[PDB]
DNA sequence: TAACCCCCCTTCGGTGCTTTGCACCGAAGGGGGGT
């Protein structure tokens, strides 16, 4: 008995028409008990071919966990569905949930399958189940509820949620709750004791709702130990033309970022033609320039800030031995934050688990820092990647990505 | 009685239209034989005649059923296609014997006129209207509109296929120790049940499916192996596909040859070895059909070592759950790679061969790993896993590859075959330059213009050289340095150039290329100790850099 | 003188950075196969 908030796409777009991938054994077996129980409960209904409309359909187990979960690629359709910050249904972002100094992500898509869906917007949510061989053609669905990973649910569901929690927030008016995707992001500056206290008495007051994949998992970030890798210069006593000539070349890189770079008095010490392995030391006009040069590079960028308006483009550069540098931005050259990680799963034996990784890391500190996901660009060919990284995808959650092939001439952002 | 089968609603594209084109001139020889199908259909229940108020129509003709007496009747609904609602297939991929498991019994058999067993949409019949000439136009004619899914209309296929799954299901959840491969209207039924119960387990699908209208005629129930069924011919312990035809024709049109080369394709998943580069490079030109090609000595040579193949019958066998898959790839040259599928030894489930060339410059690494790709999602497709690969590739190469490159790479879990010729990187390029090695400044500038240009290099020795090129780019005078310096050096050499270009196809450590240039760079790498590349900004007044730039410029 | 589906080989034009050349890649259009 409760009315459905009706949903229209962007004027001029058609439905998404995404072809199903081929899924493992394992994966079309979870699938098939999930959606069995799923049209019992109503959730979900058959449909035929009648419907144009398709959106890929796969299964994950998240971080330590052992029993599947269902995931739609919705990024057709999220990008095809009207934008709700048009018809105000956006979810604002609090500025201070990435300074916490702890911050547990909960699983509430569970939640959304108790709305029911705008039933002219139902044929857009259609997907298909394969079969192992081809044996039986494909096993089609359309959502009847808010479905999880759709950007509408959390929109259409906010107004349930804030009632929900209220209670929580008024008693806790320190704990700051961001919600993005079928998650719930709940940071606080309490002892780590305390804020998984805090945490299970969010989980029982969300069963209060429900009494009236599943809720129990929770992962724990700490915002407040994130660091950036900045663009570094080595320090040599002594110095090759060959490591004058990586040096000139990197400043040369780098002033495209920090346009008071000069390089003119370092270029001198290569006027001649000389061995690459040649020691050659530095005169006192180049020294005072890589001086001030590693002053540039210790502050920040002048005018480089968050657009609201643009979309977030993170790059990823394979640095080798397991380290993997990235850069968020929205403008060229103009970098919000540019990171490293080393030692992910993976490291040593598997270059797209640890991409996968890194991907997935990357995704959650901008859900943090600004709420949005950013399109990536991929350090990877898109064969190989297509091949594998549903194997290790752990997130509810899908960031848009291309494929890019750059062949590292400077070494910029690592040593 | 029948229980009837629910209608799918069925519209055309918005603010569109039905069809209206009319006739071609049809001869009397189709005239004259297609009435009487019209009287079958309508007595039937297939066509009704009704269409004085109908303004749409779409042309009729029929032609002869392969190789029969028997006339074949279509209708040309290509213009009621454009103007149909689209539809997703639910027919996702062509099943694959390699994936089917063994059944004690097993049986075949067809629905009779599926199309027309299937009601087309109530409001949707007026769109279907068509006209037959009575005798040539002399008279109006018959017309008539579908009560069925007509043969031609885009939709036909994805309506028929789904109503076949929403009539099978009752009877798979009811039933489900057997197993049933729907195709179209190609049933494959098995179990391991007793021949008997089996019988009775078909006949209670084969009444299942008169319920609901579906005839299953006799002509098409197989009940004795080998079955016919996709193609292939289904023995109790192993398959094959049926009879491949190979064109002899001693004189060979572009045509010709796509079709010899399609064949051999299809051929190659269960004869091992086929290769059709050679035969293939003969299609590569815009070439129309007709033209006459002679077969070169590689092609001709590749053509009669696939017939080597062809002579010999060769068997598969079918797949058991219980022992993992076995994939071995081998090295077949110029860029051919062919691969086996097995769970145990010398009993192949299928074969199959990857040829494709991706990138002007690439090497053996990078094919091996999308062969092991390619596989890795036919094998999914198949039996839903991975299998374990068997690679010409030692475990040493692999790492170094992988470790080194810049790009994102993996093979699944894997281990190492002695079996030449064996995959391997032909040079690595140093990390650090070479003490006591020259060091060659290269640089290469051409006029846009004229396509004149330079090449050459200054080293720290005082060696210099400037080389005059006609017919250039700035892109291969680049490439053209960097040749010369590789020429001109010894064993062990540094060299600094600006062209990121060049440097970008060097350090994937290509082995192929499309580039005549770029291969005798590969000759020359090979040929070397040590190599160091180093990059260096172009303009900024470097070493010899600027020197080179001046000589070339 | 055609409907839908999978595959491979080729050409080709659109896209982007390696720049106004060259390379990557998906859409076709040829062919094989299935109903
Ligand atoms: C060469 N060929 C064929 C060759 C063999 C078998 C079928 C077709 C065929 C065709 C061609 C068409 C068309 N258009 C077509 O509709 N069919 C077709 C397929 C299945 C059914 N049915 O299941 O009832 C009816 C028509
Ligand atoms: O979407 C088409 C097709 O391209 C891929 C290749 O990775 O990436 C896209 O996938 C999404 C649909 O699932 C697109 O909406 C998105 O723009 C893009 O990432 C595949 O994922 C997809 O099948
Ligand atoms: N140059």
């Amino acid at each position: 008995p409760i009315e459905t908030v009706p949903v229209k796409l962007k004027p001029g777009m058609d439905g998404p028409k995404v072809k199903q991938w081929p899924l493992t054994e394992e994966k079309i077996k979870a699938l098939v008990e999930i959606c069995t129980e799923m049209e019992k409960e109503g959730k979900i209904s058959k449909i035929g071919p009648e419907n144009p409309y398709n959106t890929p359909v796969f299964a994950i187990k998240k971080k330590d966990s052992t029993k599947w979960r269902k995931l739609v690629d919705f990024r057709e359709l999220n990008k095809r569905t009207q934008d709700f910050w048009e018809v105000q249904l956006g979810i604002p972002h609090p500025a201070g949930l990435k300074k916490k100094k702890s911050v547990t992500v909960l699983d509430v898509g569970d939640a959304y399958f108790s709305v029911p869906l705008d039933e002219d917007f139902r044929k857009y949510t259609a997907f298909t189940i394969p079969s192992i061989n081809n044996e039986t053609p494909g096993i089609r669905y359309q959502y009847n509820v808010l479905p999880q990973g759709w950007k509408g649910s959390p929109a259409i569901f906010q107004s349930s949620m804030t009632k929900i929690l209220e209670p929580f927030k008024k008693q806790n008016p320190d704990i700051v709750i961001y919600q993005y995707m079928d998650d719930l992001y709940v940071g606080s500056d309490l002892e780590i004791g305390q804020h998984r206290t805090k945490i299970e008495e969010l989980r029982q007051h969300l069963l209060r709702w429900g009494l009236t994949p599943f809720l129990w998992m929770g992962y724990e970030l700490h915002p407040d130990k994130w660091t950036v890798q900045p663009i570094v210069l080595p320090e040599k006593d002594s110095w090759t033309v060959n490591d004058i000539q990586k040096l000139v070349g990197k400043l040369n890189w780098a002033s495209q970022i920090y346009p008071g770079i000069k390089v003119r008095q370092l270029s001198k010490l290569l006027r001649g033609t000389k061995a690459l392995t040649e020691v050659i030391p530095l005169t006192e006009e180049a020294e005072l320039e890589l001086a001030e040069n590693r002053e540039i590079l210790k502050e920040p960028v002048h005018g480089v800030y968050y657009d609201p308006s643009k979309d977030l483009i993170a790059e990823i550069q394979k640095q080798g031995q397991g380290q993997w540098t990235y850069q968020i931005y929205q403008e060229p050259f103009k970098n919000l934050k540019t990171g490293k990680y080393a030692r992910m799963r993976g490291a040593h034996t598997n270059d797209v688990k640890q991409l996968t990784e890194a991907v997935q890391k990357i995704t959650t500190e901008s859900i943090v820092i600004w709420g949005k996901t950013p399109k990536f660009k991929l350090p990877i060919q898109k064969e190989t990647w297509e091949t594998w990284w549903t194997e290790y995808w752990q997130a509810t959650w899908i960031p848009e990505w291309e494929f890019v092939n750059t062949p590292p001439l400077v070494k910029l952002w690592y040593q | 009685p029948i229980s009837p089968i629910e209608t799918v609603p069925v519209k055309l594209k918005p603010g569109m239209d039905g069809p209206k084109v009319k006739q071609w001139p049809l001869t009397e020889e189709k005239i004259k034989a297609l009435v009487e199908i019209c009287t079958e259909m309508e007595k039937e229940g297939k066509i009704s005649k009704i269409g004085p108020e109908n303004p749409y129509n779409t042309p009729v003709f029929a032609i002869k059923k392969k190789d029969s007496t028997k006339w074949r009747k279509l209708v040309d609904f290509r213009e009621l296609n454009k103007r149909t609602q689209d539809f997703w297939e639910v027919q996702l991929g062509i099943p694959h014997p390699a994936g089917l498991k063994k059944k004690k019994s097993v049986t075949v058999l067809d629905v009779g006129d599926a199309y027309f067993s299937v009601p087309l949409d109530e409001d949707f019949r007026k769109y279907t209207a068509f006209t037959i000439p009575s005798i040539n136009n002399e008279t109006p004619g018959i017309r008539y509109q579908y009560n069925v899914l007509p043969q031609g209309w885009k939709g036909s296929p994805a309506i028929f296929q789904s109503s076949m799954t929403k009539i099978l299901e009752p009877f798979k959840k009811q039933n489900p120790d057997i197993v049933i491969y729907q195709y179209m209207d190609d049933l494959y039924v098995g179990s391991d049940l007793e021949i008997g119960q089996h019988r009775t387990k078909i006949e209670e699908l084969r009444q299942h499916l008169l319920r609901w209208g579906l005839t299953t005629p006799d002509k098409k129930h197989q009940k004795e192996p080998p079955f016919l069924w996709m193609g292939y011919e289904l023995h109790p312990d192993k398959w094959t596909v049926q009879p491949i035809v190979l064109p002899e024709k001693d004189s060979w049109t572009v045509n010709d040859i796509q079709k010899l080369v399609g064949k051999l394709n299809w051929a190659s998943q269960i004869y091992p070895g086929i290769k059709v580069r050679q035969l293939s490079k003969l299609l590569r030109g815009t070439k129309a059909l007709t033209e006459v090609i002679p077969l070169t000595e590689e092609a001709e040579l590749e053509l009669a070592e696939n017939r080597e193949i062809l002579k010999e019958p060769v068997h598969g066998v079918y797949y058991d759950p219980s022992k993992d898959l076995i994939a071995e790839i081998q090295k077949q040259g110029q860029g051919q790679w062919t691969y086996q599928i097995y769970q145990e030894p010398f009993k192949n489930l299928k074969t199959g061969k990857y040829a494709r060339m991706r990138g002007a410059h690439t090497n053996d690494v990078k094919q091996l790993t999308e062969a092991v790709q390619k596989i890795t999602t036919e094998s999914i497709v198949i039996w839903g896993k991975t299998p374990k690969f068997k690679l010409p590739i030692q475990k040493e190469t692999w790492e170094t590859w992988w470790t080194e490159y810049w790009q994102a790479t993996w093979i699944p879990e894997w281990e190492f075959v002695n079996t030449p010729p064996l995959v391997k990187l032909w040079y690595q390029l140093e990390k650090e330059p070479i003490v006591g090695a020259e060091t060659f400044y290269v640089d290469g500038a051409a006029n846009r213009e004229t396509k004149l240009g330079k090449a050459g290099y200054v080293t720290n020795k005082g060696r210099q050289k400037v080389v005059p090129l006609t017919n250039t780019t700035n892109q291969k005078t680049e490439l053209q340095a960097i040749y010369l310096a590789l020429q001109d050096s010894g064993l062990e050499v540094n060299i600094v150039t600006n062209s990121q270009y060049a440097l970008g196809i060097i350090q994937a450590q290509p082995d192929k290329s499309e580039s005549e240039l770029v291969n005798q760079i590969i000759e020359q790498l090979i040929k070397k100790e040590k190599v160091y590349l180093a990059w260096v900004p172009a303009h900024k007044g470097i070493g010899g850099n600027e020197q080179v730039d001046k000589l070339v410029s």
